[PDB]
């Protein structure tokens, strides 16, 4: 997409030592989105295991 | 007065805290005691008792 210009600045520029030419120059800014793609994944989790310690004063 | 004590949670031994009973709890009251017996002592006079002490003081 198109953001914003810039300052459009008028230019004499010699050629040959007989004649000056007109020119001019500006930038222009644009908006972008890139995308790109992973080299690989990791696994997927199967299974889960969990242990569980349940402290207590009787045993 | 009447008094109540009771332990808190840090002074409950490992043992009492596995058989889950509490200990030491105290208390403490007065009693009233009903009368029995009692004694009297009586006096009569005759003839003219004779005049008090005059000492018109605070007694010290």
């Amino acid at each position: 997409a198109y953001s914003s210009t810039s300052n459009i600045a008028r230019m004499r520029v010699p050629l040959n030592q007989q004649m000056f030419e007109n020119r001019a120059r500006t930038i222009v800014t644009f908006n972008a989105t890139f995308v790109e793609k992973d080299l690989g994944t990791f696994e997927d989790i199967e299974h889960i295991i969990i242990g569980i310690d349940v402290d207590n004063p009787s045993g | 007065d009447p008094t109540i004590i009771i332990p808190k949670r840090a002074n409950i031994p490992t043992n009492d805290l596995a058989a889950r009973i509490l200990r030491d709890v105290k208390v403490e009251l007065v009693y009233n005691n009903s009368l029995h017996y009692v004694k009297i002592r009586a006096s009569v006079v005759l003839d003219r008792p004779a005049g008090q002490s005059t000492n018109a003081q605070t007694p010290m």
